[PDB]
């Protein structure tokens, strides 16, 4: 019906219903062969139509039949570019370029036709509406020569911010696409990162990051000072101020990409946990922002560099310990997840490990298992801290029945990885006088067992003293090997 | 400079301002009288509407069922959009919201055609428009029919089909209601405004939503472009209602007013509609009967809950409860409770006091006014036989009043009264038509009427003026009065769905800032007036331009 | 109103197929279909359906029954997919 | 072309704000409030630099009220209704509500304890409310033909705003109380960026340690059986506290009550609870849930349950005064007699204002061109003023009270451009291009054409 199409189009308005005709037309799917047809139609009715709006949607129309799959659109990029030659509507030019753009995108193999598309894209750079410069900036970014570095570096500093978003996302698509970046560009950027509107900083924190990633060991000098500093260093102390940011979703992205700085050096890390150059105080202030998803995104970044950096977990933990108790529950949800991830090798002292058990009262049931696999995952000295550890938990079993298999596995990792601190409880757990005979305590009762599984997986690594037990201790402990064996070991 | 016309719809508008080197929508409206074509989903399986016979066309019968001679769509009620295909949506900037009503239909654009820009809307419009949306989403959601019927929307068969179901239009653009996904990830970038806030965009123009008048927290919008201004005019009120009165003196010395949002059906008074929806609830609570009331959570719903707290004392009907079921109901309540600083100077004086602003928190209480979040948890244990219902959509597709009318059309002393304009009355009840019930039509819509209009535009004297064709034709079903349209000094400038407005209103004249160490270096010549001859080094930055002294 | 939690194992396309059917005293055999929003997978080859079915019929003079019953569908007609479960309703009147 | 400021409240001090800036010939008072501390009559400020006998409504343009504080609203029915002011006296709406009920019960303290001759009535504390026009957040209101203000959420009571006076190209942000933390029930300050010609700001000066602390301290009295009586002094450390206490009594889900007395704190949770939009995210967020505000487990105090025996905890109405020594005195020698000022004394503090690295961090973040301090301690101002100067490298002000300060100014003239001239400027060059052109300065207005655009309109 493509003939349909040319009548219809020629014949029965210029100027108005015929943009409608197009527009009926825009929500029907063409075959391949007809999309050829009608594309060399709609480009021949393009010339005689000299109503911009008309125009607008023929390009849009050669943009959407350039999608189409089982077209292969090599035949009518000729025609396109004659089409860009002679425009001067900047929206019916911009609209074009997005055809380009998909042309482009639709045919990566080519690499003719992309030179011949970025040579295009290079010289209509230059227009005077921002809405071809950030069409030209996408289809650089689109393409490249992977001379373009050069030219999006130099559109950086446009006037329009929207065009400066457009050569950063332009020149960050370059980098994702596999480019390999310049250094002018972090000087670029570091300027760039102190832009007054919002997305222009955070593309250009985006960049900072990346090309912090590129080129981690570089040098580059103060500019106020003689010492030299690690370009990875000083991009971290760069993102660590734009974590101060106004605007919460730019203090979200700085925290994520500050989560990925793994390469930086220590000193760096235990500035940005201080309460007293940029990078001071910046997790701290990201801690108690008002927003909590900056909060969240905080505690990931702690996460991620507490996991990199062993050193900087035993900063970490107190600024942990303060924020269990957090007003949001997916907040502190995240802070004891991480808390249990970055408990590979410190120890808790008192204060943080009472804390934890008193945060272990609350009513919720999520947060409460979340600390139960966090006391899974704990490591402690002082066996009085192991007792109160178990006295919290057995009142937690008295007051919430329902989380007795989550104890019972508590206390089976409290006993398997701290069994030189369990054995000298023993009698005081056991109710184990030296001379009476005791009276034989009563089973599936889920203290007890709850006891009892601290009790056998501290004796499992230790065959030091198992002959504290007394007769119905071997019984119990028969019987909870017969039924629960997959917490009591041999 | 241009002006873009998605929406035929002149109380749901969207229109796209292409001004300057920014691209503004004004407002996404969702035409929702696209789903009275469709037949109403119910929250149990009715007898009735189940073994309603098929429509059948000599060339489809499970896909038509004819109710009383109507013949309705058995699918799930689709939604007439906003036609995006006219311009790319993806060049858009900023989305300007004025109404909940017409923020209906934003996740289709945020999230369905690539808009990366940012919205704009006041704080009480973002809340009651999620709220309208969770109950939407809700209420498709509930008992979920299928998308089952589409040969329907074919040219050829579309012509065939009798004159409620031909007569629609852009069929093919017409889509499922969208999730709760795609409400929050459409509701997350919005960025807040409030009443005059100046909000500057790319450096380029200056928006700001001024108070209409029609709802809490509903504006107009003023675009300004250094010496150029737009005026957009949305549903704005005139009345003594709850919010803040219109804001009529920043609207003045604008360049072009585009206007929408006018009074459907501009031949009543509100003020009697009330009076009358009082007296015929009155009159069927008294008789032993059921009054029905499909409203929207929030809106009229207010005064009308005003004046029968003011009424029922007078008429001594306190053994009368009154329900309100709805899954959005009591944030609708909360949420009148606590925004007393968009309402008008009367309801926030309340609030310096000690006292709720809204006289409707008194009936929780007294417990005059139940509120319930659906039909099935405990309303059905607290339910009196004579009694009032504010519930369900008011297109009477779905929601709980679907329900409320299949329980109560079999007799004739329940009555249902119709208080919101926005949908055809005829066929919102064609789909129950055989019914007993006494149906009242009392459309209580508070907007701008045409004299109320013609007032505004002589007090403010827009150089050029933009409204939908219907405002400058009489309405159809008058076709007569000539005191019912737009009339000006201008002749106007009327808009048609998918039509492109040319707006010869450009002039030159952007504004510059220069510098002291240029204004001293330019010598004042007299001319008589002066003149100056000056050679400067022109710096543009975030569309600001600067003259620098080489 | 009514909740359901179906433990659905190895079925391929839930989303589709699975269906609830309530079954009233008298000849109504209402088929309700749910979401695919509340057809949880929480692991291979494992479904949850929590779905809250609604009930309704005018007064009776006892609690009689209801029978809630899953179904499967096929592109034409549905068979029986899981236990048949009674439910007592006792519509009082208003 | 100079900005002219001179505080004749606070200075180089603390309490009694009130600060006169005269910016592009427009006078506006900043704030207008009372010294505590005072009772020789200096507690309203000296008002007689401004006009010895005459008419401050034509001397003053506008006069803003930051926060419902006495120090920065006491002395407004004063200087209102008894030295002439029937201007618009411009306020944020939750200050525009707590401010009557303040004033009262100061009007309430001075007039019948302690030495009020040259007072206010109540009478004209609602004659001064009636001059108060209230404006929202961000709104630009036009007090004037050029003269417009904008409030900023300052965030630190309920309701405190930051002020931006801009007339013309010139801007002044003064920031009268703020918290650059956010609280439990409050968010933080926040300002674009501005630029202005001034930032006149407080200089006068963990917390999750604190309160967890706090709230240790509480759970450990309450679950030995004994009854706490923390006093509260202020209205914004009241509600913080009780809502933290709410969500921790609702979290740890034990039922031993909690009590607030008076017919003040009742009042203050009423007008807490109406301004739900000026809180903090988690209160507008979980509104739709439910009020935080109206308290689940916190009731009113019927003499506290008639102190009846039993773990429970007590708000004291004053932080000494009446209803705290009756609760003092009846539970000292207890089993937990655990009183936390801000017989077992705790010390449990919590932060109302800005500290110095948050005064840092607001200059930083507005970027203004000049500094100027008030509201703190001289030692204090020194320190901060040497911080600014060296850190940001800004000009910083030290003015006492009655002292002048004058910053001069810039101003650009707004000039038109013809459209064909710029697009043609936009044409060449984007390729340090000169731009020559002829200035029509015609009276009123300014336009810059081309030579051809002169002489074919001469
Ligand atoms: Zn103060
Ligand atoms: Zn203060």
């Amino acid at each position: 019906k493509s003939a349909a199409l040319h009548i219809d189009l020629c014949k029965a308005t210029s100027p108005a219903d015929a943009l409608q005709y197009l527009l009926q037309f825009a929500r029907k799917p063409v075959e391949a062969e007809s999309v050829e047809g009608v594309v060399r139609i709609l480009l021949e009715h393009y010339y005689k139509e000299n109503d911009p709006s008309v125009r607008l949607k023929i390009a849009s129309l050669l943009g959407l039949l350039s999608k189409t799959a089982g077209f292969s659109p090599d035949c009518i990029m000729d025609d396109a570019i004659n089409i860009l030659q002679n425009e001067k509507s900047h929206q019916v030019l911009a609209q074009l370029l997005d055809t380009l753009l998909a042309i482009g995108t639709k045919l990566p193999e080519n690499q003719a036709i992309q030179m011949r598309l970025v040579d295009v894209a290079c010289k209509h750079l230059t227009d005077t509406s921002h809405g071809v410069r950030n069409k030209c900036l996408q289809l650089l970014g689109n393409l490249g020569s992977l001379d373009v570095q050069k030219i999006i570096g130099d559109y950086f500093s446009d006037q329009d911010p929207r065009v400066r978003t457009a050569a950063i996302k332009a020149m960050l698509q370059l980098h994702e696409r596999g480019l390999k970046l310049h250094q002018t560009i972090y000087n670029q950027a570091c300027k760039l990162l102190s832009d007054d509107y919002e997305q222009v900083r955070s593309a250009a924190v985006q960049l900072i990051w990346v090309v912090s990633q590129l080129y981690p060991e570089s040098i580059v000098p103060i500019p106020s000072s003689n010492e030299e500093i690690r370009l990875v260093d000083d991009a971290f102390g760069k993102i660590c101020h734009m974590v101060s940011d106004g605007s919460w979703v730019v203090r979200v992205q700085a925290a994520k990409l500050l989560g990925s700085m793994e390469q930086v050096s220590s000193h760096f890390l235990e500035q940005t946990l201080d309460k007293k150059s940029g990078a001071c105080g910046a997790f701290v202030h990201g801690l108690e922002d008002e927003m909590y998803e900056v909060r969240i995104a905080a505690v990931e970044a702690l996460c991620m560099l507490a996991q990199s950096s062993p050193s900087f977990a035993e900063k970490c933990l107190d600024f942990l310990v303060d924020m269990f108790n957090d007003e949001i529950e997916e907040v502190r949800l995240q802070s004891i997840h991480t808390m249990r991830k970055i408990s590979n090798n410190i120890t808790l002292r008192e204060d943080q490990l009472d804390t934890v058990l008193a945060v272990l009262e609350d009513s919720s049931r999520d947060i409460r298992e979340a600390l139960h696999e966090l006391l899974c995952c704990t490591n402690v000295s002082t066996k009085e801290g192991i007792h109160l550890a178990l006295v919290e938990l057995l009142k937690n079993l008295t007051k919430y029945p329902t989380d007795r298999d989550s104890i019972w596995k508590c206390l089976k990792f409290l006993g398997s990885r701290h069994p030189t601190l369990v054995l000298p409880l023993v009698p005081e757990l056991l109710s184990t006088h030296p001379f009476f005979d005791t009276a034989e305590p009563d089973m599936d009762d889920p203290a007890y067992i709850a006891v009892l599984v601290l009790i056998f997986n501290a004796a499992k690594t230790c065959p030091t003293m198992p002959a504290l037990f007394s007769d119905h201790t071997f019984r119990h402990y028969a019987y909870l090997r017969d039924s629960l064996s997959h917490l009591v070991p041999a | 400079m241009k002006l873009y016309c998605l929406s035929g719809h002149p109380t749901l508008p969207c229109n796209v301002l292409k001004f300057k080197s920014t691209t503004i929508m004004l407002d996404c409206g969702l035409d929702m009288t696209s789903t009275l074509n469709f037949l109403p989903l119910p929250l149990v399986q009715s007898p009735r509407l189940s073994n309603l016979p098929g429509w059948s066309l000599k060339d489809l019968d499970k896909e038509l069922k004819e109710c009383s001679g109507h013949v309705f769509v058995d699918s799930v009620p689709e939604f007439c959009l906003p036609e995006t295909e006219l311009i790319d949506l993806s060049t858009v900037d900023v989305i300007l919201i004025s109404n909940y009503h017409c923020m209906m239909a934003l996740p289709y654009i945020t999230e369905h055609t690539g808009f990366t820009g940012t919205v704009y809307a006041t704080e009480p419009t973002v809340q009651i428009g999620r709220l309208l949306m969770e109950e939407l989403v809700n209420f498709i959601e509930r008992v979920p029919k299928a998308q089952s019927a589409s040969l329907w929307k074919n040219k050829d068969i579309q012509r065939l089909l009798p004159s409620p179901l031909k007569d629609a239009v852009e069929v093919s653009t017409w889509r499922r209601c969208y999730t709760m996904q795609e409400v929050n990830s459409a509701l997350s970038k919005i960025q807040l405004v409030g009443y005059s806030q100046k909000i500057e965009l790319f450096g380029a123009v200056q928006v700001t939503p001024l108070s209409s008048g029609y709802a809490l927290g509903s504006s107009n919008w003023i675009i300004q472009s250094h010496y150029e201004k737009v005026s957009y005019v949305s549903g704005s009120s005139l009345l003594t209602t709850h919010p803040q009165p219109m804001d009529q003196a920043s609207l003045k010395n604008s360049d072009v007013l585009v206007l929408t949002g006018l009074t459907q059906i501009p031949t009543a008074n509100p003020d009697g509609m009330v009076g009358e929806f009082c007296s015929n609830l009155a009159l069927t609570v008294r008789n032993g009967g059921n009054v029905l009331v499909p409203c929207y959570p929030s809106g009229v719903i207010y005064d009308l809950l005003e004046c029968l707290y003011q009424y029922i004392d007078s008429a001594g009907l306190s053994s009368v409860p009154l329900y309100f079921i709805s899954p959005v109901a009591n944030s609708s309540l909360e949420f009148s409770q606590i925004f007393a600083e968009w309402l008008c100077h009367n309801k926030q004086s309340k609030v310096y006091l000690p006292e709720p602003p809204f006289p409707h928190a008194e009936l929780i209480q007294t417990n005059k006014l139940k509120h319930y979040p659906s039909i099935h948890g405990d309303f059905s244990n607290d339910f009196r036989q004579p009694c009032v219902v504010f519930t369900g959509h008011p297109s009477l597709r779905f929601g709980d009043v679907v329900h409320f009318m299949e329980l109560w059309g079999k007799s004739s002393l329940n009555t249902v009264i119709f208080t919101e304009p926005d949908f055809s009355y005829l066929e919102a009840l064609a789909p129950y038509q055989p019914l007993a019930m006494k149906c009242i039509y009392c459309p209580i819509d508070t907007r701008l009427n045409f004299i109320q209009v013609s007032k505004l535009l002589k007090e403010v004297q827009p150089l050029h003026v933009v409204c939908p064709e219907q405002y400058t034709q009489p309405p159809p079903a008058q076709s007569h009065r000539m005191d019912l349209m737009i009339d000006c000094q201008p002749p106007a400038m009327s808009y048609r769905r998918a039509e492109v407005l040319a707006l010869p209103f450009k002039r030159r004249y952007e504004k510059i800032e220069i510098m002291p160490e240029l204004a001293d270096s330019l010598v004042p010549m007299e001319i008589k007036i002066s003149l100056a001859t000056v050679s400067a080094v022109l710096h543009t930055k975030d569309n600001k331009h600067l003259l620098q002294p080489p | 109103a009514l909740d359901v939690d179906a433990t659905l194992e190895h079925v391929q396309d839930p989303q589709n197929t699975v269906k609830v059917q309530v079954l009233y005293p008298d000849g109504q055999a209402q088929m309700i279909h749910p979401k695919p929003a509340d057809f949880r997978n929480p692991g291979p080859g494992r479904h949850r359906l929590i779905t809250q079915v609604y009930l309704s019929h005018t007064a009776w003079t006892e609690a009689c029954q209801v029978e809630v019953r899953l179904l499967l569908a096929y592109n034409e007609g549905t068979i029986p997919f899981s236990k048949p479960v009674k439910v007592y309703i006792m519509p009082k009147p208003a | 072309p100079e900005i002219r400021v001179t505080p004749l409240g606070a200075g180089q001090d603390v309490g009694r704000s009130c600060i006169l800036v005269s910016i592009a010939g427009k006078n506006v008072m900043l704030d207008c409030g009372m010294h505590m501390g005072f009772n020789d009559d200096r507690r309203f400020p000296d008002f007689s630099y401004i006009t010895q006998n005459g008419r401050l409504t034509d001397f003053l343009d506008c006069v803003i009220i930051s926060h419902f504080h006495l120090d920065h609203c006491g002395a407004l029915p004063y200087f209102s209704e008894m030295v002439g002011y029937d201007g618009p006296i411009y306020m944020t709406h939750p200050t525009q509500a707590i401010c009557p009920i303040l004033l009262e019960d100061y009007r309430k303290i001075a007039v019948d304890k302690k030495g009020e001759a040259n007072f206010f009535t109540s009478q004209m504390i609602k004659d001064c409310m009636k001059k108060v026009v209230a404006v929202h957040l961000h709104q630009t209101v036009q007090v004037d033909d050029e003269l417009e203000i904008k409030a900023y959420y300052a965030g630190h009571v309920l309701g405190a705003a930051m002020f931006q006076i801009k007339v013309g190209s010139e801007s002044v942000v003064y920031t009268g109380d703020y918290n650059m933390t956010p609280d439990r029930h409050l968010g933080a300050a926040w300002i674009d960026k501005c630029r202005p010609n001034l930032l006149i700001t407080e200089s006068t000066y963990s917390k999750r340690c604190r309160e967890r602390d706090f709230l240790k301290k509480v759970h450990e009295t309450v679950e030995r059986g004994g009854k706490v009586l923390i006093p509260v002094f202020a209205l914004g450390r009241a509600q913080e506290l009780c809502i933290l206490l709410e969500t921790f009594w609702e979290r740890m889900n034990l039922k031993v009550p909690i009590y607030f007395s008076t017919g003040l704190t009742e009042k203050a949770n009423h007008y807490y609870k109406l301004f739900i939009p000026w809180t903090n995210q988690k209160i507008r967020k979980t509104f739709v849930q439910r009020n935080m505000f109206e308290f689940k487990h916190i009731k009113a105090f019927d003499r506290a349950f008639a102190d009846n025996p039993g773990p429970m905890v007590v708000f004291a109405t004053p932080g000494h005064a009446g209803q705290s020594l009756q609760i003092f005195r009846k539970w000292a020698g207890n089993e937990k007699n655990m009183v936390i000022m801000p017989m077992q004394v705790e010390y449990m503090s919590f932060s109302a204002h800005a500290d110095a690295k948050g005064i840092m961090q607001l200059v930083g973040q507005a970027e203004p061109e000049s500094v100027l301090l008030v509201h703190g301690e001289a030692k204090k101002m020194e320190f901060l003023k040497q911080k600014i100067e060296q850190e940001l490298r800004v000009n910083c002000y030290m003015p006492a009270n009655g002292e002048t300060v004058t910053l001069p100014t810039s101003p650009s003239i707004p000039v038109g451009i013809s459209l064909g001239l710029l697009k043609r400027e936009m044409a060449q060059g984007l390729l340090p291009r000169l731009l020559h052109g002829t200035l029509i300065m015609k009276e009123s207005n300014f336009r810059l054409v081309s030579s051809e655009q002169a002489l074919k309109e001469l």
